[PDB]
């Protein structure tokens, strides 16, 4: 089993920066991507950003690209989500999610692809 | 079928594995050494209720179909019962798609902790190939 924990979030200015954190503990060893969903108030959750821990190869939905990087440190067993450039539409809950499958690159945004769950954090882009 | 090294290196070398997106024949022996200790009818099972199946250990929810395995998507193709054949074929040509998918042969976690970084040449050495 692996816990999860976010660090981060909160307000935000339109066009500021926020960090994210989300540290994996527990059977790491096995864990193949870390991934940042995201739930807006009345939407369903998303994938944002998929990092395929073994390469550092990353993946993001169309609304964030350019804007949101996401990163880790694989020997601290880190994730992070760099927010840039903030708008509206990015107020939401963000979790942290994780899996110990190899999944295929193109379910790596699905959430049913993921084993494991942060607590969400709350990000309000004012 | 329980394959020899060079036996299988031989069959992996036919069937076009040698530097298959950029990974030396090697590479594949070590994976399939630590896979499946070269046991053709290797499986095992998840706790999401997919299996690993055949020499490569190919697993059911993403690559074959086994028909017993919540969210199939069978990438490959292909029944996992083809995966446990005595000829390396259908679990080859499943590799193939799986190690081109983005991330190489990180797919295969008995190869990420036991031959990525290693020596694998050492694994066709004195095969005769
Ligand atoms: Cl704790
Ligand atoms: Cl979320
Ligand atoms: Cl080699
Ligand atoms: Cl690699």
């Amino acid at each position: 089993d692996v816990q999860l924990v976010e660090s981060g979030g909160g307000s935000v200015q339109a066009g500021g920066s926020l960090r994210l954190s989300c540290a994996a503990s527990g059977s790491t060893d096995s864990i193949e991507y870390m991934t940042w969903f995201r739930q807006a108030p009345g939407k369903a959750r998303e994938g944002v950003a998929a990092l395929y821990t073994h390469t550092g190869n990353t993946y993001y939905t169309d609304s964030v690209k350019g804007r949101f990087t996401i990163s880790q440190d694989k020997a601290k067993n880190m994730a992070y989500l760099r927010m840039d450039s903030v708008k509206s539409e990015d107020t939401a809950i963000y979790t942290c999610g994780a899996t110990r499958k190899a999944v295929p690159v193109r379910f790596a945004l699905d959430q049913s692809s993921y084993d494991y769950w942060g607590q969400g954090t709350q990000v309000t882009v004012s | 079928k329980v394959f020899g090294r060079c036996e299988l290196a031989a069959a992996m070398k036919r069937h076009g594995l040698d530097n298959y997106r950029g990974y030396s024949l090697g590479n594949w022996v070590c994976a399939a050494k630590f896979e499946s200790n070269f046991n053709t009818q290797a499986t095992n099972r998840n706790t999401d209720g997919s299996t690993d199946y055949g020499i490569l250990q190919i697993n059911s929810r993403w690559w074959c179909n086994d028909g017993r395995t919540p969210g199939s998507r069978n990438l490959c193709n292909i029944p996992c019962s083809a995966l446990l054949s005595s000829d390396i074929t259908a679990s080859v040509n499943c590799a193939k798609k799986i190690v081109s998918d983005g991330n190489g042969m990180n797919a295969w976690v008995a190869w990420r902790n036991r031959c990525k970084g290693t020596d694998v040449q050492a694994w066709i050495r004195g095969c005769r190939l």
